[PDB]
DNA sequence: ATCAATATCCACCTGCAGATACTACCAAAAGTGTATTTGGAAACTGCTCCATCAAAAGGCATGTTCAGCTGATTCAGCTGAACATGCCTTTTGATGGAGCAGTTTCCAAATACACTTTTGGTAGTATCTGCAGGTGGATATTGAT
């Protein structure tokens, strides 16, 4: 029963996210749009974090790699160091 | 009667290289000068941070290179990286 | 035989999830996706557990806020149903497009 | 006595760039290759923009690059647009762009 | 309206995950003292360019008219919410090993430093040139009919 990883981001899970965002009613096409948006979000951030990993000569992406990538994308995160 | 540096003559040199019969207005030059300063500050800054993050006191062409990859989009990064590598490689063999 | 009307449970859920702070995507599937995306930038990577966690926290905060904007965009057009064109508008105005 | 610019094969002043890195308080030390690499990236970028802007000037039957030409060059190029996504070029105006539903008839 | 299903509220119970208190320790700040460097306020003044003002040059304010857009109304049909459960994916925890991180090492490359050369900026005076804004005069575009 092979399944694409992005589809692992399921309808109910996207439904829950919308709910926290105060959304009452959701169009069937929203689930695919959301996955695309998440993909671009993660590409942009992971790209930069990996770039930090490579610079340090590591094979492990660290929380700090991620925290620094988030800071420069203007999405500062508190709770994981720095 | 204090001296005020700019990248003007260098911008003009490069301009003649690419469009030998084209000039530049002083306002356009002012904008070119601002752009160069701006990108300089953005790359040096990333380099600065990167160095701090790795507990290093030295900014080397390696720091600049990561800064370039962090700052520039896709294809501009790729090409800036070649041009910078090329210049340093050439520079190393030239003394 | 008992049946709640459309929107009744949806409200009940908005209240529920606005009260809590747990992550709403299952950890494992999110982790696979992260690794898949990263594989295109560098092969044979390992991830600190907290690194994945950081990414999930950031990704879920992002999407939650995007849904709020999206919801305003639906309501601006006098609807109560969110559509991709609402997500699209929100991203264009945010300057992500 | 050959300039460090000519040594690296560059128009942009490597000396000047080395100096600005020191005065700029970016780290304790500046490596010798840093201003070389940086000056080249700087030179590359300005060649990219003057190329495109020169074209806009020609397209406009003009011989002198003005700020409108820099704007057209930057906004018409996906990557320069994103790189200067939060920058304003004075006297650049905007790209001609009218939304569909605004046009007459059907 | 009544009525019954089911969600929600609260008081009380408790095991343990996560908070905290305590001791012995050491490397490493943080502080104290003395010898040395310099950054910048102040005091003076050349001189750029800002506020100010008078005449000239063109955009703004206003009222009338109606085209067509917005918002209300109604309606049918499409499309997403609600629903119940065993399949199947995720979570939990137990266990080898990869690699991050701590440590010592030693030299390529860093800073410092002092005469020596080069050059980018400006400043005073000169001649050049791209194109803005004026013109007339041939080619659309638009809206009445």
């Amino acid at each position: 029963v092979l399944r694409d990883n992005i589809q692992g981001i399921t309808k109910p899970a996207i439904r829950r996210l919308a709910r926290r965002g105060g959304v009452k009613r959701i169009s069937g096409l929203i689930y695919e749009e959301t996955r695309g948006v998440l993909k671009v979000f993660l590409e942009n951030v992971i790209r930069d974090a990996v770039t930090y990993t490579e610079h340090a000569k590591r094979k492990t992406v660290t929380a700090m790699d991620v925290v620094y990538a988030l800071k420069r994308q203007g999405r500062t995160l508190y709770g994981f160091g720095g | 009667k204090t001296r005020k540096e700019s990248y003007a003559i260098y911008v003009y040199k490069v301009l003649k290289q690419v469009h030998p019969d084209t000039g530049i207005s002083s306002k356009a030059m002012s904008i070119m000068n601002s752009f160069v300063n701006d990108v300089f500050e953005r790359i040096a800054g990333e380099a600065s941070r990167l160095a701090h993050y790795n507990k290093r006191s030295t900014i080397t062409s390696r720091e600049i290179q990561t800064a370039v990859r962090l700052l520039l989009p896709g294809e501009l990064a790729k090409h800036a990286v070649s041009e910078g590598t090329k210049a340093v490689t050439k520079y190393t063999s030239a003394k | 035989p008992h049946r709640y009307r459309p929107g009744t449970v949806a409200l009940r859920e908005i209240r529920r999830y606005q009260k809590s702070t747990e992550l709403l995507i299952r950890k494992l599937p999110f982790q696979r996706l992260v690794r898949e995306i990263a594989q295109d930038f560098k092969t044979d990577l390992r991830f600190q557990s907290s690194a994945v966690m950081a990414l999930q926290e950031a990704s879920e905060a992002y999407l939650v806020a995007l849904f709020e904007d999206t919801n305003l965009c639906a309501i601006h057009a006098k609807r109560v149903t969110i559509m991709p064109k609402d997500i699209q508008l929100a991203r264009r105005i945010r300057g992500e497009r | 006595a050959k300039t460090r610019s000519s040594r690296a094969g560059l128009q942009f002043p490597v000396g000047r760039v080395h100096r600005l890195l020191r005065k700029g308080n970016y780290a304790e030390r500046v490596g010798a290759g840093a201003p070389v690499y940086l000056a080249a990236v700087l030179e590359y970028l300005t060649a990219e923009i003057l190329e495109l802007a020169g074209n806009a000037a020609r397209d406009n039957k003009k011989t002198r690059i003005i700020p409108r030409h820099l704007q057209l060059a930057v906004r018409n190029d996906e990557e320069l647009n994103k790189l200067l996504g939060r920058v304003t070029i004075a006297q650049g105006g905007v790209l001609p762009n009218i939304q569909s539903v605004l046009l007459p008839k059907k």
